[PDB]
């Protein structure tokens, strides 16, 4: 399980990538305010991980 | 002792006569689109001409354009039946009636207030369409109803124009500074930024005196001192145009836990940045170069509506970077006689 840990890292620093760039954006009005909805998905999945 | 501004069509002869090509803007209401026309009879039964205003705002983005989708409103829209085969009469209505003779008939509106004032959008090389912005426009229709479908035949077409000026008392004078603290320990740093006045008419320098007091033990690298034009849009859910207008990155260090103020001076003008496509300018009428956008100033109380136009100093330094944010207007003086809406000398 370390091994498949040290794997999922990746997936894990996507995440936070992610994460940080829906944050920055949760005011862009555009496509009927998709972004805040993708800061609350990305929000919700760093939570759940 | 004055003259107007008349537009024909072929079949009916329906010469409209409008005042002026533009409006001016006062916060409490706008001044009335006041004319009239010559319909000569040619017909026997369709005795109806109406004369229709529409503040039409097209808009689309270079994605927008790629993906294929542009959006366009119309935000008011109103119907005259001109003829009558109400509305009272004006001096300047009369003038034209007496010059005119007995078919003159006249047609009045009235703008409601905080509408957007005309301002398009900087086309780009490529851009060949409908340009995109708030544009206003008058249209006559020789017709029966509106079941009819509007015949190019007949209708007539003009632009106008809804603008505002800069009001003679100046506001408060524009100002902010910010102190931030650093990571080592709580160690501040202060930078202050101060205006001339408030509203600045076009191509006036702008002289923003800017301070800096740094109590640390690092170094200011530069100072990037720009003036920023932030063109919201309130309809469709689209973000914020925001654009650079002038800049200067002046370089400068100082000693640490130290003091350091001077003035910095920008200009905005069209010549340096004539590229930059979705740029706010002032209202066009056919593709006729004009200046930036007069930042709309809405005073009323109001209602979030067409496309806003506001301009704000800002000032970085780096290292990260103390950012601070000047807002303020730029808009013309009041014009003694009117602007000649094109070009002073026309080639």
């Amino acid at each position: 399980d370390s091994s498949m840990l040290i794997s999922l890292t990746y997936d894990v620093i996507l995440v936070i990538l992610c994460t940080v760039y829906a944050f920055k954006t949760r005011k862009c009005p555009e496509n009927f305010n998709e972004a805040k909805f993708i800061g609350f998905t990305m929000y919700t999945t760093c939570i759940i991980w | 002792g004055t003259r107007v501004f008349k537009k024909a069509s072929p079949n009916g002869k329906l010469t409209v006569y409008l005042g002026k090509r533009d409006f001016v803007d006062h916060i409490d209401l706008v001044d009335p689109v006041d004319g009239v026309v010559l319909v000569d009879p040619e017909y026997l039964k369709e005795r109806r001409v109406y004369v229709t205003l529409t503040v039409a705002f097209r808009y689309g983005r270079e994605d927008l354009d790629v993906l294929g989708l542009t959006f366009r409103k119309d935000l008011f829209v109103a119907n005259v039946q001109s003829f009558p085969p109400k509305k009272p009469l004006t001096r300047l209505q009369e003038r034209l009636i007496k010059k005119l003779g007995e078919h003159a008939y006249p047609f009045t509106f009235e703008i409601p207030p905080n509408l957007p004032s005309s301002v398009t959008l900087q086309p780009g090389p490529e851009d060949t369409g409908k340009a995109l912005g708030v544009d206003y426009e008058v249209k006559a229709f020789v017709a029966e109803n509106l079941e009819e479908k509007i015949h190019k035949r007949n209708s007539v077409r003009l632009v106008i124009e809804k603008v505002q000026y800069a009001p003679e008392r100046p506001g408060p004078q524009p100002t902010a500074e910010t102190t931030r603290q650093f990571l080592m320990s709580d160690k501040p740093l202060h930078l202050e930024a101060s205006l001339d006045k408030e509203i600045y008419y076009h191509g006036e320098p702008i002289s923003v005196n800017v301070h800096v007091t740094n109590n640390t033990n690092k170094t200011v690298k530069k100072i990037k001192i720009s003036v920023r034009q932030y063109a919201d849009i309130v309809l469709f859910n689209t973000a914020q145009y925001k654009v650079p207008v002038a800049m200067e990155e002046a370089d400068d260090t100082v000693a640490p836990s130290s003091t350091f103020s001077k003035v910095y001076t920008l200009t905005p003008f069209l010549a340096n940045n004539r590229e930059k496509r979705g740029l706010a300018l002032d209202g066009k009428l056919k593709h006729e170069d004009t200046n930036l956008a007069s930042s709309t100033l809405l005073r009323e109380g109001r209602e979030i509506l067409g496309i806003i136009v506001s301009y704000k100093v800002k000032v970085k330094l780096v290292v990260s970077d103390v950012a601070v944010e000047l807002p303020f207007t730029l808009m013309h003086p009041k014009p003694k006689e009117e602007p000649p809406h094109r070009e002073v000398p026309e080639n």
